[PDB]
């Protein structure tokens, strides 16, 4: 499991 | 010319506190996650807090983060020259291109000298310019710290924004700073009105020098 | 030791083309994505666009600014980012650099929270559109409006117009003159052309012992000036 | 032994005033009629006025051109002719030069004739009405249009445009370089500057083997300015 | 710009006889007499003819005048290389101020060698100085005798008369005669036609140069 | 008895 914080992201 | 909008400058002398604010909105620092950057003359950025308020391991905790609504603040406690630096903020648009938005950069500077006042020079157009059909007053700051100005011109006493060219400050081989500035006319406009003045703005304190076609 | 190197960059007519190259080493490149970005004189940091990894997709993002203009691609097979500039305005002049969205990673309690970032930064690549060409500078003196005598110290100058491209060198009584002289920085017009000026302070009860002349190399176009400044 | 000389010529701004004085010697100059007479660039002599011996009335005549505004007077006292110019204009600029008005004298069967003409004259003194004022040269280069190859010879050249007063010195390579020069004297701008053209003309085979500078030296401004031609 | 009227040059071999006219009006020459000058470069008038037809003691019957209605003539005969130079007419207004009036001059040349065209040379605006915001075109004459020429600019084909500024012809140093003829443009005008011509009038024989913004 | 030819003269 995984959070992404950024531009085009998820 | 800046999407997000930071102050200029800042300057505090080392052990003080300091911070620098970053202005956006809705659709970039409101709606998204703020990082901030520490850059030093000729190296690349080094990220120094992301996700609005967090810190790389090897950043000291002088430095802190923070974001209210559309603007972001960096504040640094225990000032040490070697912080003297450039800082931006940055964050991305929801729109759809997700573009990187930045900041206009901040300049701190640790204060390692009693402030100067800047020397103004004003020469107003030479003769041998206008018989070229040309104008041009010269407006030449020197010597003043910390390094950052605010230059502004008069024709006779209402303001002029065109026509005007000022170079950003630079560092002088004595570590104060100098800067130009130049205001284009045409010989009919030089000699129309009474009198020009190029005024600049450090640390409150403002400057101003005035040229006459009478002579 | 992870590096990004650009190069191509350079003069350009306005409405020309540019194709910037951007190649990198000490990492995975296939894996991460890659910004190009610019910094015109003066203005503030701009995002050009992206190209995601092939692992997402590899599509590309554009700025309101330059889509439709610009195409950006990239070369696994030899770590090697592309930006191909068309119709180029004199507003797209600017320092031109690469830079990849890196991470940094923190581990929640329930979730593994990435915070992107761009991470690694080219030195840049001068990119100038400009319908200027090489041209010497036109020297004009800049004498004290007032009778400068009442003063301790009088200043003169050089004021040292239209050039281009940089560097000009100036200097006084041919280097003879050193104290009390400040050469400005050069201010960038939209000509293209540069200017700057060139004034020494010397003390007002002595004009008229000798003479000062200035001495204006400009390599680039072969051109040398020695102008006598008076007053 | 005859002879007339005058002064007091000079640049003057339009509006301004000034007084030419003709100072005579090798005859009787009461006796005589004398008149002022000038001729512009490039124009044919004109008649300014006259004035008539103290035994004619000592009156004055003037050229519609410049009544009201040019007084002539004599002082022959001291064989001396005034003409004092006020509300000068640029088509006022002119050599200034006195001249008596002599005669031939025949002697007929019952009567005596008295031909007359302008007989002594002066060298002049030139009077230039201009706003301009002191002004170095602009320097351009003057290439050859056509890529030269073609031709046997090639011609090079300097443009040395704007500038005031004259004269302007012209030399290349520093004066090693004098078989093949041209220097063409300066044409009178409106403006009240000047500007002249220097070519020299070398081998079209030959263009590469070395460098043609072109260095112009203007005294009256100090200004020394060398510039290198190409192509 | 002359009162009276004469043709500008004049040539012969010598030898050969020679005319030059003058003309004027019936305020002038037809109501009074005519006085004929010659004069060498670098000295004053000498007195050639006066009362229309009269000769100076020393003055050689070579020379002769005549005057008929408002038109008086001077004719040489036997020409000598010793008599090219400059010779003009002269007489006075019959108005109130009783003006004492000449004619432009006519430049008489006895040719002394062989008739040489003219050498023309244009060049087009340098590109430095068309980035100064100007643009001239140089038009360069050179080596030609007699020392006299027209010069005529064309813009396309239409002709131009704007913005030209021409020498009189000058002496060189091997006896033949030069002259230059610059066209003032706006750096616009250059590039806004196909070419620009300069052409070169000499003893009926026209040299043309031209010059395009294409390269 | 004297004849003047010229501009100004009796």
């Amino acid at each position: 499991k995984r959070i992404h914080i950024g531009p085009g992201r998820a | 010319q800046s999407v997000l909008t930071q102050p200029p400058s800042v300057s505090a002398a080392p052990g003080q506190k300091v911070t620098i604010s970053c202005s956006g909105s809705s659709s970039n620092i409101g709606n998204n996650y703020v990082l901030w950057y520490q850059q030093f003359p000729g190296t690349a950025p080094k990220l120094l807090i992301y996700g609005n308020n967090k810190r790389p391991s090897g950043i000291p905790d002088r430095f802190s983060g923070s974001k209210s609504g559309t603007s972001a603040t960096l504040g640094i406690t225990g000032l040490q020259t070697g912080d003297e630096a450039d800082y931006f903020c940055a964050t991305w648009d929801s729109g759809l291109s997700a573009d990187w938005v930045f900041g206009g950069g901040t300049k701190l500077t640790v204060l390692s000298q009693p402030k100067a006042a800047p020397s103004v020079t004003l020469f107003p157009p030479s003769s041998e310019e206008l018989q070229a059909n040309k104008a041009t007053l010269v407006c030449l700051i020197s010597d003043f710290y910390p390094g950052a100005v605010t230059v502004a011109w008069k024709a006779d006493s209402s303001p002029v924004k065109a026509g005007v060219e000022t170079t950003t400050p630079s560092k002088q081989s004595n570590n104060k700073y100098a800067a130009s500035s130049y205001l284009s006319l045409t010989p009919e406009q030089w000699k129309s009105h009474r009198s020009y003045s190029c005024q600049v703005t450090h640390e409150g304190s403002t400057v101003e020098k005035t040229v006459a076609p009478t002579e | 030791e992870v590096q990004l190197v650009e190069s191509g960059g350079g003069l350009v007519k306005p409405g020309g083309s540019l194709r910037l190259t951007c190649v990198a080493s000490g990492f995975t490149f296939s894996d991460v994505w890659l910004n190009w970005v610019r910094q015109a004189p003066g203005k503030g940091l701009e995002w050009v666009g992206r190209i995601k990894s092939r692992t997402d997709g590899g599509t590309t993002d554009y700025a309101a600014s330059v889509k439709g203009r610009f195409t950006i691609s990239r070369d696994d097979s030899k770590n090697t980012l592309y930006l191909q500039m068309n119709s180029l305005k004199t507003e797209d002049t600017a320092v031109y650099s690469c830079t990849t969205d890196g991470f940094i990673m923190i581990r929640g309690v329930s979730e593994d929270y990435y915070y992107y970032y761009m991470d690694v930064w080219g030195k840049g690549t001068t990119v100038t559109v400009s319908s200027a060409s090489t041209k010497g500078p036109s020297v004009f003196p800049l004498a004290p409006c007032s009778r400068s005598t009442s003063g301790g110290t009088a200043a003169l100058g050089c004021l040292v117009k239209d050039y281009f491209p940089e560097p000009v060198t100036v200097s006084w009584n041919s280097g003879a003159l050193t104290s009390g002289v400040h050469t400005f920085p050069a201010v960038l017009q939209s000509s293209g052309l540069y200017s700057l000026s060139s004034v020494v302070t010397v003390p007002s009860s002595s004009l008229g012992t000798q003479t000062y002349t200035c001495n204006v190399n400009h390599k680039p176009s072969n051109t040398k000036v020695d102008k006598r400044v008076e007053l």
